[PDB]
């Protein structure tokens, strides 16, 4: 219910469950034979997403779940030039 | 590694994936490390450089599933009067297996199948269950 | 009733009524229809067959019996039309019979039976069963027949085989080829006779051969036509390579007049099946050793990292027989270049005088000598015509050639029947190794399997090229047992555990 | 005697035996998939074998386009240097 | 299915879906205008059923969404309009797609009803934000992203 996102560098990125279930494939990883309904770790390992990209992905999770119902000129998500084109593959692999 | 499109030999990654896939349809045990690595395997297969092996992955998983429901059919049909309980056990395994494979084939279902008369993996496994388990046993199953 | 319920009822009752019109009229008498269904198909009454189809289609369990009966009828018709053929033009007649059966039943299904895909699948299964019809405890002959059909139609002959019909006959041939289900045998046989057709120039059209290669590629993926396409590309590139060697020799500082014309057909060793099984140390003559060493230097200078494996049992030549007062010109094979060189120095030679000039096994020597004794270039000095220890030989002074272009290698372009069984054994051991690798992969990957399930898993991956028999995969299992790759589980012999 | 002309046949194989370009999955001596189309523009000689330090072989077009954006040998993840 | 698979395109790039979701598609003076009117929810749903290219782009850069949001009768025929939008969203129409003038369908709404319908039919879609960042910063996205992501970036 507090899941842990681990990047390719070992950087743990512990984030809330409903925050991390916005991405479809994280929901898929936590589903199936990946549940372990014991509320102990809920660990998902990202062998490919770098830490500087998974951090932006988690910040996007929080930003989306905060501004999902505003529709009143939400602030722009700050994406650096270098994070883009690497945040894009992360947002594809982690759908939405 | 990274999420860039690399080149992956389909035989190696598909043999790595089939060990997990075969343990999911029949509800065996697979580790978090393996179950999470198979998502990266499917992503690499559906993105593989220079041409994506998404259609190859779908064809091979369809071939596997039709070669798996046939085995369950031969195992259930050989039961004379226990065909109802064997069919129920195999269906209780296979429905959850199909749901879990629909979960695991998320990238193939979204980025490839919906992007294109193809059938989603969760829909394919169930539709192939009726075509290879229920329809051949339609005259038999209802009879008792 | 459809018209009557149209002008008498609410829309919501349009279907239900006709459903009750069917279940009481066609479904309740299914046993009457199905018992007649068999007799409908065998005599091929299209008027009755269409109505039977459109009636049984409404009933839930009426169609599959008709599908099975049509499949059985097509299978029996195929056996009747294909099993009576006896040699003559058997490879062509088998393909023509299967094509005629397929063409008849495709238009029968399309025109009469709504073009239903279930009956199309029944037709496909029936043709798969009839094509692979093998005699009990025998070997299937369909891939050999189809490969011989391709070899017969694609060869260069003056029998009026025009070019403008082959490229559309082969599209029809692909239909019978798709039902082989033993495609490894056909691939190997077609590779062998493609090598024979391309080396000797027997191909009637290079573009037609390339059309064959592309048709097989479209039929069975790229990896089916890998070696075939490399064969074709090698034969197409060899002319340009000969042209390149034509000016490489003049580009040297010293003009080396070799005295012979060079037409090398350099080929990929990983594609062509040309394997030199014995040692057979060829004693290259003085007129060819300089050429072969200079060509080896050419590849050592131009095409780096390309080892040469010279085989001399596919190359020919012409040698000026000036000792017989020029009785025309003869085309001859390479292995007896040694045999005739010792005759240049001494008129009479023996095995002692020829062993030092050849230096290989006696099996090659005996056959290469008999290749000249029968055609009467070499006569036996003594009365002992059979092969003995001494076996004195002499050049036939009195005999003279009659044909202007005397060819002694006619025996060469004949696909002897004995090498067919050798290729069959090669295919058998190739698929044995393939199944060895398949079982090793599955067993290592899964770490637990049953005896009745492991065979199914092996078939699942081996369906792509051939049909593995249950008895022969059983023999394959004990081969892994011998190689300590697998053993029977202690609790039960059904289970297997990797070690 | 003397020979007016001699036909010859020889099989060649690489010292380092490798079968197909792992990028395009076509055989190395076959045309690459990029040059397998539009055969009119291609002269069937541009698809030269491109070896490397890692003892791997690819079509020149395949490895040239792979090195356009990346700098890593496809199969074995090391620095790619032409040999 | 066969018709769209042979790709029929009007001289202005208007595919079958664009004409099905457009109120500017002419209807002759016969009894057709009493029955067949455009845009049609049922016709759009039928086209989306038979494998129509939902994200098809005409010469002006517009798509089916860019055309349906410009509907001039957004209340009286609201349901039809509403249905069409969700149909497009149910068939993978990208709500962030920019035309040749770089106008998202919200910038081409010209209507409060269509604007809020499309706003309620979106998702936040970090893919869209990353693609917008890539497009705005002129980063060369050739061969460094998946094959589908190239046209995804080309959308924005
Ligand atoms: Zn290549
Ligand atoms: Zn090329
Ligand atoms: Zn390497």
């Amino acid at each position: 219910m507090y899941v842990k996102l681990i990047s390719s560098d070992g950087h743990e990125f512990i984030v809330k469950r409903e925050h991390a279930l916005t991405s479809g494939t994280i929901k898929a990883m936590l589903s199936g034979p990946g549940q372990f309904a014991e509320n102990e770790t809920n660990e998902v390992n990202f062998r490919e997403i770098p830490s500087h990209v998974l951090s932006k992905v988690c910040m996007y999770f929080t930003y989306k779940v905060r501004y999902t119902n505003s529709s009143t000129e939400i602030p722009e998500f700050p994406i650096a030039p270098e994070i883009a084109l690497e945040l894009l593959m992360a947002a594809n692999f982690l759908d939405c | 590694t990274s999420l860039k499109p690399r080149v992956v030999d389909f035989d190696e990654t598909w043999n790595k994936l089939l060990t997990t896939i075969k343990a999911v349809v029949m509800l065996e045990y697979v580790e978090r490390a393996t179950w999470n690595d198979r998502f990266s395997d499917i992503y690499a297969l559906c993105v593989a450089y220079p041409e994506p092996l998404g259609e190859r992955l779908y064809t091979e998983t369809k071939i596997f599933l039709e070669n798996h429901v046939r085995h369950l059919h031969k195992r259930v049909l050989e039961s004379e009067e226990q065909v109802l309980v064997m069919y129920h056990r195999y269906w209780e395994e296979y429905s959850k297996g199909a749901d879990y494979m629909d979960c695991l084939y998320r990238y193939l279902n979204t980025q490839f199948i919906k992007k294109n008369p193809l059938m989603e993996i969760g829909e394919l496994a169930l539709d192939m269950w009726r075509k290879l388990m229920v329809e051949p046993l339609q005259a038999i199953l209802i009879r008792m | 009733e459809e018209i009557r319920c149209r002008k008498y009822l609410h829309p919501s009752s349009y279907t239900k009524v006709i459903h009750e019109c069917q279940q009481r009229m066609v479904a309740d008498h299914l046993q009457f229809l199905h018992a007649e269904c068999h007799n409908i198909i065998r005599q091929e009454k299209k008027n009755d067959m269409a109505n039977m189809y459109v009636l049984l289609r409404a009933v839930s369990t009426g169609l599959p019996h008709m599908i099975q009966e049509l499949q059985n009828h097509i299978h029996d018709e195929g056996l009747r039309a294909t099993s009576n053929l006896t040699q003559e033009n058997m490879p062509t007649l088998f393909v023509e019979s299967v094509l005629e059966v397929h063409g008849k039943f495709v238009q029968l299904i399309n025109t009469v039976l709504n073009g239903d895909q279930h009956f199309m699948s029944a037709l496909d299964k029936a043709l798969t069963s009839v094509v692979n019809y093998r005699e009990p405890k025998s070997v299937c002959k369909a891939p050999e027949l189809l490969a011989k059909y391709c070899d017969n139609l694609l060869k260069k002959s003056a029998k009026g085989m025009t070019e403008n019909e082959v490229e559309d006959r082969l599209t029809s041939f692909i239909t019978v080829f798709k039902y082989i289900d033993d495609k490894d045998v056909f691939q190997k046989f077609y590779a062998r006779m493609l090598a024979k057709r391309l080396i000797h120039g027997l191909s009637m059209s290079m573009d037609s051969e390339e059309a064959m290669i592309n048709k097989l590629k479209q039929a069975c993926g790229y990896e089916f036509t890998s070696k075939l396409h490399r064969m074709y590309t090698d034969m197409s590139v060899s002319a340009d390579l000969n042209n390149k060697f034509n000016n490489f020799i003049k580009n040297q500082d010293t003009v080396i007049d070799l005295g012979i014309s060079f037409q090398i057909y350099v080929l990929q060793a990983g594609a062509w099946p040309l394997t030199q099984a014995p040692s057979s140390t060829f004693a290259i003559p003085q007129e060819l050793e300089k050429s072969v060493q200079m060509f080896e230097l050419f590849y050592s200078q131009h095409f780096s990292g390309r080892k040469l494996t010279w085989l001399h049992y596919l190359c020919t030549g012409e040698v000026k027989m000036n000792y017989l007062g020029k009785p025309y010109v003869a085309m001859v094979t390479t292995y007896q270049m040694a045999v005739l060189l010792a005759f240049n120095n001494s008129e009479t030679v023996s095995y002692k005088e020829l062993q030092d000039s050849t230096q290989m096994n006696e099996k090659e020597l005996t056959k290469t000598i008999k290749s000249l004794l029968d055609v009467k270039m070499i006569n036996h000095d003594s009365e002992k015509e059979d092969i003995d220890a001494e076996s004195s030989f002499s050049l036939n002074m009195n005999f003279s050639s009659k044909r202007t272009k005397f060819k002694i290698t006619t025996s060469m372009q004949k696909d002897t029947p004995q090498e067919m069984e050798q290729t069959r054994s090669a295919v058998d051991e190739d698929r044995k190794m393939y199944l060895q690798a398949a079982i090793v992969r599955i067993m290592k990957a899964r770490k637990v399997l049953r005896h009745n399930a492991l065979i199914q898993e092996v078939i699942s991956q081996s369906r792509a090229r051939f049909n593995p028999s249950i008895s022969m995969i059983k023999k394959c299992i004990e081969v892994l047992i011998d190689k300590q790759y697998i053993e029977r589980s202690q609790a039960s012999a059904d289970e297997y555990s990797y070690v | 005697f003397e020979v007016k002309k001699w036909n010859a046949v020889a099989l060649w194989a690489w010292d380092i035996v490798v079968d197909n370009c792992a990028i395009c999955r076509n055989h190395i001596m076959d045309l690459c998939i990029e040059c397998q189309a539009n055969q009119a523009s291609a002269t069937s000689e541009e698809c030269t074998v491109a070896w490397g330090v890692c003892n791997h072989a690819f079509h020149f077009h395949c490895i040239s386009r792979w090195l356009k954006t990346r700098q890593v040998c496809p199969l074995d993840n090391r620095e790619w240097e032409f040999q | 299915y066969n018709l769209i698979h042979l790709d029929p395109r009007t001289r202005e790039g208007f595919t079958l879906l664009h004409l099905a979701v457009n109120s500017n598609t002419p209807v002759d003076d016969f009894h057709t205008n009493d029955v067949c009117s455009f845009p049609n929810a049922l016709v759009t749903k039928l086209l989306l059923d038979c494998g129509a290219e939902v994200n098809a782009v005409d010469n002006e850069g517009n798509s089916a969404l860019h055309i349906i949001v410009q509907y001039n009768r957004p209340i009286s025929d609201f349901l039809t309009l509403h249905s069409i939008i969700i149909s497009l969203v149910e068939a993978g129409a990208h709500t962030d797609m920019t035309n040749k003038q770089n106008k998202t369908p919200l910038d081409k709404s010209t209507t409060g009803v269509s604007e809020i319908l499309l706003k309620t039919q979106m998702k936040m879609s970090l893919k869209c934000l990353a693609a917008r960042a890539v497009r705005a910063n002129d980063i060369n996205y050739q061969d460094q992203i998946p094959r589908t992501l190239e046209e995804f970036v080309g959308f924005h």
